[PDB]
């Protein structure tokens, strides 16, 4: 019987050929929706899958530069790029798609400011993944171009604070990309950081206005920066020390408004039988903190809108495969889908002497069915090859691994006289060739099944003699098949070339060295209770020696009671050293 | 990236012959040609060849 | 207590942290100072037909013997560090010829001579990374070593 197989019958049940003896029940651990694999040349599904589904979008696979990227077009017209390929398993929290957006992409580096925008404070390690926004607001972007180098001073071409145009080779092999004022950082004759910041520059005549703009300030559209100077649009006004002294810089501040909730339509799971629903939550992440001074020659992405896999609590350990479902109404239109597939493997039917019966597995469900957790999925039934009687199935605390079927051909009938055979009982053990009755001798050994008038039923049997001390590999009323080791008999036995000559001539210590005495004496064998045979010899004065024989291999040959120094005691080659 | 379309390796007919190789004290062999494609990860120019 | 010799050399190398570009520029200035001082001493050797004493050499620089000797030391240590922290680069280049006639350890020791020469001829004023100039010298030293030490009948 296979592991986990449970016999369906009791001892003595007379079964017929093909009837179920034992069964293995496969059940769904958590339940869900049934998915039957297609009949790929097999009329027996070798695996059945357990499945929630989300579909309410559109997906198209487009090839760009030889790469198949999937564009998810929402019903609102928005477009997403599928960062995860088909066949990939992702856990909860992993990004599945990225909003295809360019509005929040800067041209160069700069400084970032928040206005009412709020983020989640969970985890510094997620900084590379960005900061999840807890409330929308306004991002203020102050442009700047930063060239970070570690080059010597004498390579410099431009003055500290020079108003420049873009394209000037500010440092040898370094080209500015923004038209603005250049601010230079050097450490001990080593050029470290160069800064080019756009915005209008203006003369600082009144020290009090500069003192107001000592730390830099925001100035709105139309608000007079200083008498005679009104900012036409929101600008960042800061005081900078150019070649001639103080100057006011009006860097153009950009505004990027982020809604409180990402207005990208979520797609809803459609199956209620999943008590742990799985969905795609859209999140907005800002890749940099408030006031984070960013140094980058090229543009950066500030805000990323990401679809993220979410599941109910307790399902955090579940991993969902990602698949494409062709729409039933339009096969061309595919829809992204996440499945928490649970597999159930069906073994092929084997009737050839594995269980020695035909194992046939029948499904208990249908494709697309809804199953509760623990519901039985498949039943594998073992069918008996030959009718008879079922025995050998013991009761209590142990899995039934083997059963016995006594068949029609394992019983023989013999014509014997009842009248004098009364010395026998049903279930006796009859050794063949034994005189059962006067003039009646047992033809074949067996167990006495029944004693009918003039007839005798023998279940064929065969003995094996076992002597004392053997090792038993089996148990009473066990079950053994052909070839199984019954018993290890332990008995006794009793009875040279180049290796011996080489060992003698090289004065090596022979492995099975005979025990040698050290003084004359008597030889007490001393058969102890634990068979601790030790050769105790009594000296000329009465001193014992206590030679331990040890294991059974050094057979004793010493009973002379006249031993002398050097005399051997056991079988084997003596050690000459 | 170099791709070796190794399922299409063709074989050139042996030069000389079995008897010619034997009498010339040479080797009886063929030449193996596999089609390959060098793919530029960006430009995407693929220069297919054997 | 490993028996491998190459692995022991690699461990000994890994006990040294890579330089930074500013560190390279700083060391390059001290190396140039050491080179100029050495050239001067060489001039004294031509004038004296003997090795100048430290006092005569200090006198040739109008420098107190203590100040001069410490400057000399700083320069020595600077060149030492420039070579030492780039041995990893030497190994990285030398691993690309491990089957040409020289053993891997021979390639490393021959490229070390090229690294030493590169550190002797590096110009910070050029405004380039030392890992670009040193590669040429390391490669040249290893190639010459292969040409002159790979065969029994040298060609």
């Amino acid at each position: 019987l296979l592991p986990g197989a449970e016999p369906t019958v009791k001892n003595g049940d007379r079964v017929e050929v093909g009837d179920v003896l034992a069964e293995t029940k496969l059940t769904t651990e958590r339940g869900g929706t049934v998915r039957m694999g297609e009949d790929n040349g097999s009329s027996t599904h070798r695996e059945v899958e357990i499945i929630v589904v989300l579909d309410t979008a559109t997906v198209k696979a487009e090839a760009s530069q030889g790469r198949e990227h999937y564009v998810i077009e929402t019903k609102g017209g928005q477009r997403f790029n599928l960062l995860a390929a088909p066949g990939t398993k992702v856990t909860t929290g992993h990004v599945v798609a990225e909003l295809i957006d360019s509005r929040y992409r800067t041209q160069t580096g700069g400084l970032l400011k928040y206005s009412g925008v709020e983020i989640s404070k969970k985890g510094r390690a997620k900084a590379k993944q960005g900061y999840e926004v807890t409330k929308g607001g306004t991002l203020l972007w102050i442009p700047e171009e930063t060239h970070e180098v570690n080059k010597d001073i004498s390579l410099l071409n431009v003055e500290d604070g020079q108003l420049v145009e873009a394209g000037t080779e500010v440092v040898k092999d370094i080209f500015c990309q923004t038209t603005g004022i250049v601010s230079v950082t050097q450490n001990n004759d080593i050029l470290r950081e160069i800064v080019i910041k756009p915005g209008d520059v203006h003369v600082l005549d009144d020290p009090d206005t500069a003192a107001k703009y000592d730390e830099g300030r925001l100035v709105n559209a139309g608000e007079e920066v200083f008498p005679g100077l009104t900012a036409e649009q929101l600008v960042w006004a800061e005081a900078v020390d150019g070649t001639d002294g103080p100057l006011l810089l009006l860097r153009p501040v950009q505004e990027l408004v982020i809604p409180d909730e990402p207005p990208v339509p979520s797609q809803d799971s459609s199956q209620e039988s999943s008590s742990r629903s799985i969905r795609l939550r859209a999140v907005q992440r800002l890749q940099f903190q408030d006031g984070e001074r960013i140094k980058s020659v090229e543009g950066v992405d500030l805000l990323r809108t990401q679809l993220v896999l979410e599941s109910e609590e307790g399902s955090s350990q579940l991993s969902a495969d990602i698949e494409l479902l062709p729409d039933s109404k339009d096969p061309e239109t595919l829809r992204l889908q996440l499945v928490i597939i649970e597999p159930v493997v069906i073994r092929r039917d084997v009737a050839s002497d594995t269980t020695h019966g035909s194992t046939h597995t029948e499904l208990r469900v249908k494709d697309g069915q809804k199953v509760k957790p623990g519901a039985v999925i498949a039943c594998t039934q073992i069918q008996c090859k030959e009718a008879g009687v079922v025995r050998g199935i013991q009761e209590g605390s142990e899995a039934v691994r083997r059963l016995l079927v006594e068949r029609e051909r394992d019983c023989v009938t013999l014509d014997l006289d009842v009248t004098a055979a009364t010395q026998l009982q049903p279930g006796s053990l009859i050794v063949a060739g034994t005189q059962l009755v006067d003039g009646i001798i047992a033809p074949e050994s067996g167990e006495v099944r029944a004693i009918a008038p003039g007839q005798l039923q023998l279940r064929i049997a065969r003995p094996y003699r076992v002597s004392q001390g053997a090792v038993l590999h089996v148990e009473d009323k066990g079950l053994v098949q052909r070839g199984d080791n019954l018993v290890l008999l332990v008995f006794e036995r009793a009875k040279q070339g180049l290796p011996r000559i080489e060992e003698l001539l090289e004065a090596r210590k022979p492995k099975e060295a005979c025990i040698l005495a050290r003084r004359p004496g008597v030889a007490h064998i001393n058969y102890s209770d634990d068979d601790a045979i030790d050769i105790q010899v009594i000296e000329a004065d009465g001193t014992q020696a206590d030679y331990p024989v040890g294991p059974g291999q050094p057979l004793i040959i010493s009973d002379g009671e006249t031993v002398d120094a050097g005399q051997a005691l056991t079988d084997g080659p003596a050690n000459p050293h | 990236e170099l791709h070796f379309l190794g399922k299409q390796y063709k074989l050139k007919r042996p030069k000389y012959d079995v008897d010619e190789a034997k009498r010339r004290d040479g080797t009886y062999s063929v030449q193996m040609y596999v089609p390959t494609r060098l793919i530029n990860k960006e430009t995407g120019e693929i220069k297919e060849q054997e | 207590y490993t028996e491998d010799s190459i692995r022991l050399y690699l461990q000994e190398i890994g006990r040294i942290r890579l330089l930074r570009a500013d560190e390279e520029i700083e060391l390059a200035r001290q190396i140039a100072d050491l080179l100029a001082l050495e050239r001067i001493r060489d001039e004294l050797l031509e004038q004296l037909d003997r090795l100048p004493s430290d006092a005569e050499w200090a006198a040739a620089v109008d420098s107190p013997l203590d100040e001069f000797r410490r400057r000399l030391f700083r320069g020595r240590r600077a060149k030492d560090k420039m070579v030492q922290s780039n041995l990893r680069l030497v190994v990285s280049i030398a691993k690309k010829y491990m089957n040409r006639g020289l053993s891997f350890q021979d390639l490393i020791q021959e490229g070390s001579l090229g690294l030493i020469r590169a550190a002797e001829k590096f110009d910070h004023e050029k405004g380039y990374k030392f890992s670009t100039y040193a590669t040429w010298w390391i490669r040249q030293a290893i190639t010459r070593a292969i040409a002159d030490q790979s065969r029994t009948i040298r060609l």
